[PDB]
């Protein structure tokens, strides 16, 4: 099992720190949820690597890293819009679970933090 | 049983039969329960990082096609009509190698009964992958999982579940590991996402616990030893240099020795075992041994030897058992 | 494989047909098999490494290219001066010999130039061929037998095994000739020479399967040892 | 924990369907009518991996009799499991066995029975291997019960003793003579320190590396065994020799 | 060849042993019957002792556990009920005989000692 | 136009029997080879043999699939080689081969307006190689591959390189660790029974071994043992254990670099270079020994 | 000098032969049908095995 | 023959270092610490510098 905490919320460092079993759940993703507006995939890290992907919305804005020793993955914000206003969760996905944009695939998720500006 | 009748309703179940399309195509999913039958593991390689399991694995479903009246038995028909019937097609995700048996022929099942239904056995071994955390090795517990999918069809065409619920898979006692042993079994059934649609998925989890007395019997006991043969030194008289140098450096050979024996049988694995703590502070160990003869060898005669000797005497066996003690109580 | 088959007597100017490997599978054929065979192959690119041969009299040809691992039982006494007489067994798997009967031709056993034989380890002597007739359960069986005789080359051991094992003698008699206060010189050249024995028995001796007997380097050795004991001892 | 066997393999079975007359002999047909033929579905239960040799041609027999019986015959080599118990190794004694059961058919439609009585199994004394010798081997008839149904079974169980000649040339003698060897420090006078001590050291050294060239070869096993015994004891006896003039 | 003895016969701890070839006999087995119905399973120990099997209607009342060296399986019984009257038995099986629940496939069985409750 | 082509494919692989070669009656098929080299992947003296992946192309001519009016040339399906007649070229020296099948069996079946077939297979071959090492590892080695006909005489099918010298390429693309090819050549026979000529191509390779990995592995530590045996002339006569423990030392430990030495190398039955070079190094420490005795 | 490498490999393409009207939907068949179809010769320049 | 089509899917991989610090480095730098150590051991101690 894993918990993971979120916080951290123009240059947004959103910091989400995970504890248990961070071996079996070894990707790490974060979404994003616009008021009234359904999930929605921002970027997706890996484990001992950072191997990345992004949305194309995203892409060149929004940078995702991992640091693997106070388990945590940071997500730094840059070049904000005013439709990057939304709740911000991170998620842990399974080895075999299949595809990185869809939240379904993701067992564990953050509570949410709020971003306005 | 004139076993013509029989011929006949086999035959006209057969002759306007599609292989290439499932039960109820169009219609609603096909249903197709599992269950399976482990007969062994053989093998857990942390080098490969994956494990052999042989098992009994059966699929059962329906199909309204080979549905027949009168006999009134279960018809057990020869293991080559699997070849004229469509099958689920089942596969193992995270396998690297497997086969089916096929001595003396091959070990198939093919059960019809007379409402349509099928139970279609088949007897697999497969290497599946296993990744493993090597962190707390060898005081480590392992999860390994075997990952049944439909490779063709999603959700709308096929559907798994386990039957009997938690009971579905049996063979679990027969299991035996010398290395480890299974601490618990679980099954799990969900939908995974793709880009082409959503697919049922099966998964079998194994937690294995690693047995601890063949590494007490092969590394720690011979690094003990080899400190306390480090520590005899202590006893010799300190104007004796070659037989107080001798044991300190039989006693960094042989460390270092265990050490490339140890690590040339593991994955070349970027972060520290616990094995490697333990190995580094007995390491260090004899070092500061050999250091401490050195050190009164400069103060004597080249620059008291007896207070030093019998402090280092008095307070090395103290300082390893606290040691062991720290170690042994952080890693149970 | 030769044999008379009267059903393929065909009448034509031609006096010989090739078949393709296809026609391989619908006539009748032996079903020899090797009966000593570990395992063994047959050689499939570009095309099967076969042939099929038919004359208007009715006679049939057929010729196979084969890989064969043969057991070959080894009483390592003598060894590395040990000779053996290696056989390669074959007969009908089906047919008992009153269905089937196998004869040697004149000159059966063709060996090409022996220096390009991939043996490095062994010389090959000569050869012979036998007939026989085992029973089993299923019936008399004709067998066909053909011996080669093999002689382990000993260069390798020479070379690896005896020299070392006499200079380590040698090192230990060496010892005489120090003085009798050199005591901890002496003691380490004993000490080092029968570590020395011990690993050069355990490395000659990993060189075979596990018997449970003697052979000629673990009594030399065995001889070397109580040497380099003796002036220890000494 | 595995042996693997070469065998040949035959079945026996009445088939009303393959009975002919007038014709006064047996009939030896080509292997490939198997595939035109029910044949049971026998398999080997502890199996890892075998298969059915293929030089010249698949080694397999059909042979038909009047009356209807058919003789059914292949040529298999097979590696079988064999769980091991290497607590007195290596004094010890295994038991070998290879199950043989119809994967399909419960007992209603197939039973297997030893043709022949005890004489089913030929071969087994003119088996020679050099780690073992077999001491005495057995036919055994069940019928196993699982969920599905009940199942023919039948055995053939082998006892192999192994054979203590090469343990007691590779690592029983050796390690003795390093004892009596190491023993030589007593002898020695009491000042010379540097060649007691180099023997003491160099016997232990030696004890450690003939512990370590064993139980590579052996599995990953957790328990303790009676090589493993005797060898402590003689790093015992050592040790406690440079312990003595320490 | 093994031959079991039981012993035993709040809580009630019976306590099966084995002398002879145990290693050929891997799993170890407890049986119940009470008069006019066949002998039932209640559970089934291995080897290792790490793997453990019940009866649907004995889940969490008794439990088995396994001592080696001294070569011995405990049955502990919380929580009694009338229907629990019976003679039990230990019964070894061997290394390929297939299926815990039928008492067909176990070799070996042990006296039968009775409880009452 | 397309269907003209279609039906016209149809015309040519009807009432062809694969059974019988180009001209059965006529001269003999002459088939042409290429060979293009994609590696050498391995090159083992302990099984004595070499690794090599490779086009095979032949080209050959049959009437019987000769088409007109259709300017390009036909590129078929790999399958229709089952129904096309094809020589029976095989490799005399080969151990275990076999030809690539993902994601279909690398195969091709070109056809021309004339009647000229284009065949190639994509091959990786086990070849055995008869290895001299005496100057080992200063050794130069000659590895071939035999190309042969299994049942088919002079009188019945001709084998040739196409291009002569050019016929085969990619020789550049091959890099091995340990090797270098210094040249390779071609060659055609024919081996003469009283059965008849048999048809034979041959390609050799010279393969030179690299000399750098020996001189760090062998030479330079020998060298540096017997430095170790010369200090011990500055020590003292008076230094007993220090004198004999570093010549015993050294010897022990040529003896162990030699015991590493043959590691992965088969059991020979003669000495080489390498040899003669750790016994005459064994022979220096050992008389420094002696002479300190 | 190699790595092993396991993948889903998908292939698309178009065949106006294989164009049907009526049924409007995937046709996801079994995949011993392939046999019956033309497939690409695709293959990998540089596998071993 | 002619020009064929081609696609080509690359990796650029890079080697993490902890297993060769652990393996290689240091054992090498703790037997340069016994190599140094001999110069604080004494003259006339033969047997023990070399
Ligand atoms: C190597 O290791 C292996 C594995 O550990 C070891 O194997 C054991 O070997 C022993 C023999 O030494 C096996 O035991 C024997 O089993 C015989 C079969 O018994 C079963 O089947 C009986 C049915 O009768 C029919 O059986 C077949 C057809 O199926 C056929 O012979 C006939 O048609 C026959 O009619 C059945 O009755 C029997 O019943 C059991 O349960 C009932 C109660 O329900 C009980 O009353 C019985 O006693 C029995 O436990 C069983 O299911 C069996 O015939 C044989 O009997 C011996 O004893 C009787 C007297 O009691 C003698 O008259 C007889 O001649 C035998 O001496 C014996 O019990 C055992 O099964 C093997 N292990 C396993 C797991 O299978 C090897 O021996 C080891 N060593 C070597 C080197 O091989
Ligand atoms: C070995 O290591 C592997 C590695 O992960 C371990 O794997 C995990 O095991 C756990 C079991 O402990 C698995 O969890 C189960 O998952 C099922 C799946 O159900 C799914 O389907 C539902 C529809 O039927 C669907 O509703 C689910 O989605 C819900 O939940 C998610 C996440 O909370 C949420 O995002 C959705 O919106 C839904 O609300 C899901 O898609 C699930 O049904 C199980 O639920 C049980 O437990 C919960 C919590 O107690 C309880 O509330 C339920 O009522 C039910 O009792 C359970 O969560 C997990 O999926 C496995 N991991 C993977 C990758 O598959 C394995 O356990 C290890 N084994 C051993 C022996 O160590
Ligand atoms: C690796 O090792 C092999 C084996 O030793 C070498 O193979 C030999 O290579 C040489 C060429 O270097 C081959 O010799 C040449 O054979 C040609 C074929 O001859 C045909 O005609 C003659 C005469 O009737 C027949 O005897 C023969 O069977 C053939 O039918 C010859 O034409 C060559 O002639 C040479 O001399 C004439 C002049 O006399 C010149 O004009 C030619 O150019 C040429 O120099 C020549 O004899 C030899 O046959 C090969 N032997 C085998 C067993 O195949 C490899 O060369 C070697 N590889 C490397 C890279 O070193
Ligand atoms: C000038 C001096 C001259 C000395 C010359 C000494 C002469 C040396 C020959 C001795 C006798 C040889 C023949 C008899 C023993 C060898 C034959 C033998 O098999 O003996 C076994 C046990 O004993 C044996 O292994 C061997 C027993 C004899 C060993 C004698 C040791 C000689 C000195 C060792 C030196 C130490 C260093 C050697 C190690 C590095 C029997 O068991 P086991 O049922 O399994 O077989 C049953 C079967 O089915 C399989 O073998
Ligand atoms: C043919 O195959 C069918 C399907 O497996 C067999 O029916 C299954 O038969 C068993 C045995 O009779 C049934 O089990 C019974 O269930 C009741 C109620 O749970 C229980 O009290 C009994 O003790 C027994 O376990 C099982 O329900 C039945 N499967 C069904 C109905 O789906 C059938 O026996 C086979 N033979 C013939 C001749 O049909
Ligand atoms: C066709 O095959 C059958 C089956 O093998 C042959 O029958 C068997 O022939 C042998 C030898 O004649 C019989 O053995 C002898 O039987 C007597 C009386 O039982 C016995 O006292 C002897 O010790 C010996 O075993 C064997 O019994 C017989 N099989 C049966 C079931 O009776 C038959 O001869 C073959 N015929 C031809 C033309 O090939
Ligand atoms: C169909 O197949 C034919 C036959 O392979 C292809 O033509 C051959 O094509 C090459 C390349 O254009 C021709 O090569 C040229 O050769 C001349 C004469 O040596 C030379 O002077 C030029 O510099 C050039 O290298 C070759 O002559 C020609 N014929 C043969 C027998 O090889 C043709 O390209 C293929 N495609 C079509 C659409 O026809
Ligand atoms: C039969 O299979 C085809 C092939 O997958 C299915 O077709 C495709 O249908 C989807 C959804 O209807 C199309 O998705 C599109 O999404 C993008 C992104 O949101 C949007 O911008 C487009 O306007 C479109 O809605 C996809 O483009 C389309 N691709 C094709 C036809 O090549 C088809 O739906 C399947 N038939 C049935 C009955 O399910
Ligand atoms: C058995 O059924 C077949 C069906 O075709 C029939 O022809 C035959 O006469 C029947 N025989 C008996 C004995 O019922
Ligand atoms: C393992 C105990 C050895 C005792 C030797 C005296």
């Amino acid at each position: 099992q894993v918990q993971l905490v979120e916080s951290g919320g123009g240059s947004l460092r959103l910091s989400c720190a995970a504890s248990g079993h961070t071996f079996n759940y070894p990707i790490m993703g974060w979404f994003r949820q616009a008021p009234g507006k359904e999930r929605e995939f921002v970027g997706a890290i890996s484990w001992s690597g950072g191997s990345t992907s992004y949305a194309d919305s995203v892409k060149d804005r929004f940078t995702i890293s991992r640091d693997n020793a106070k388990n945590t993955v940071y997500l730094e914000m840059n070049n904000l819009k005013p439709e990057d206003t939304a709740v911000y969760y991170c998620a842990a996905k399974g080895r075999y679970s299949g595809g990185l944009y869809y939240p379904t695939n993701y067992d564990y998720w953050g509570q949410g933090t709020q971003v306005t500006v | 049983g004139n076993m013509s009748f029989v011929k006949e309703t086999v035959d006209k179940l057969l002759k306007g039969y599609d292989i290439r399309l499932r039960p109820d195509f169009g219609g609603p999913p096909v249903c197709v329960g599992m269950n399976i039958d482990i007969a062994s593991i053989d093998m857990v390689s942390e080098v490969n990082m994956d494990y052999t399991l042989t098992m009994y694995f059966q699929q059962y479903w329906r199909d309204k096609r080979l549905a027949y009246s009168g006999i009134p038995l279960n018809l057990t028909l020869d293991n080559r009509v699997a070849d004229q019937l469509w099958v689920p097609d089942t596969y193992f995700l995270n396998d690297k190698k497997s086969f089916v048996h096929g001595v003396t022929v091959k070990n198939r099942m093919i059960r019809l009964h007379p409402d349509g239904t099928v139970l279609y056995g088949l007897r697999i071994t497969t290497t599946a992958a296993c990744m493993m955390d090597l962190r707390r090795y060898p005081l480590d517990e392992q999860n390994c999982t075997l990952e049944i999918e439909s490779y063709g069809y999603t959700t709308d065409d096929i559907e798994f579940y386990w039957r009997g619920g938690d009971k579905a898979v049996t063979g679990v006692e027969r299991i035996e590991l010398p290395q480890f042993s299974i601490v618990e079994h679980r099954l799990v059934s969900r939908n995974v996402v793709f880009a082409t649609g959503a697919y049922p998925r099966l998964s079998l989890s194994f937690r294995l616990k690693r047995n601890i007395g063949y590494f007490i019997l092969q590394t720690y006991m011979p690094s003990i030893l080899i400190t306390i043969l480090s520590w005899v030194s202590f006893w010799i008289n300190y104007d004796a240099s070659a037989a107080r140098v001798a044991l300190g450096i039989t006693t960094v050979l042989t460390m270092t020795t265990i050490n490339t024996h140890l690590r040339e049988t593991l994955p070349k694995i970027p972060y520290v075992k616990a094995i490697d703590m333990y190995l580094m502070g007995c390491f260090v160990f004899v070092f500061l041994a050999l250091l401490e003869y050195a050190f009164v060898n400069y103060i004597f005669f080249g620059r008291d030897v007896n207070a030093i000797d019998r402090w280092s005497r008095i307070v090395f066996p103290f300082t390893f058992s606290l040691f062991n003690l720290v170690y042994w109580l952080y890693y149970v | 494989q030769t044999w008379y088959d009267r059903r393929l007597k065909f009448n034509s100017t031609i006096k010989v047909l090739r078949l393709n490997s296809n026609m391989v599978g619908k006539i009748w054929i032996p079903d020899t098999f090797f009966r000593n065979s570990k395992k063994a192959d047959a050689h499939w690119i570009t095309t099967p490494n076969r042939m099929l041969r038919i004359w208007n009299d009715g006679r049939v040809l057929y010729t196979l290219r084969l890989t064969i691992d043969a057991e070959c039982q080894l009483q390592l006494h003598n060894f590395p001066m040990d000779e053996h007489s290696c056989p390669l067994e074959f007969s009908s798997y089906g047919y008992p010999r009153e269905e089937i009967v196998y004869q040697w031709k004149r000159s059966s056993v063709e060996v090409g130039d022996t220096r390009s034989w991939r043996l490095y380890q062994f010389s090959f002597v000569g050869l012979r061929n036998t007939t026989e007739v085992v029973k089993t359960t299923s019936g008399d069986y004709v067998v066909m037998s053909v011996y080669f005789d093999l002689s382990r080359r000993m260069g390798y051991f020479t070379i690896q095994t005896y020299i070392p094992c006499t200079l380590i003698v040698v090192l230990s008699w060496v010892s005489f000739w120090i003085n009798k206060d050199a005591v901890p010189a002496r003691t380490s050249l004993g000490i080092t020479t029968v570590l020395t024995m011990t690993t050069l028995s355990t490395i000659a001796r990993k060189s075979l399967p596990k018997v449970s007997y003697v052979t000629a380097m673990d009594l030399f050795v065995s001889v070397c040892f109580i040497f380099v004991f003796s002036a220890l001892v000494e």
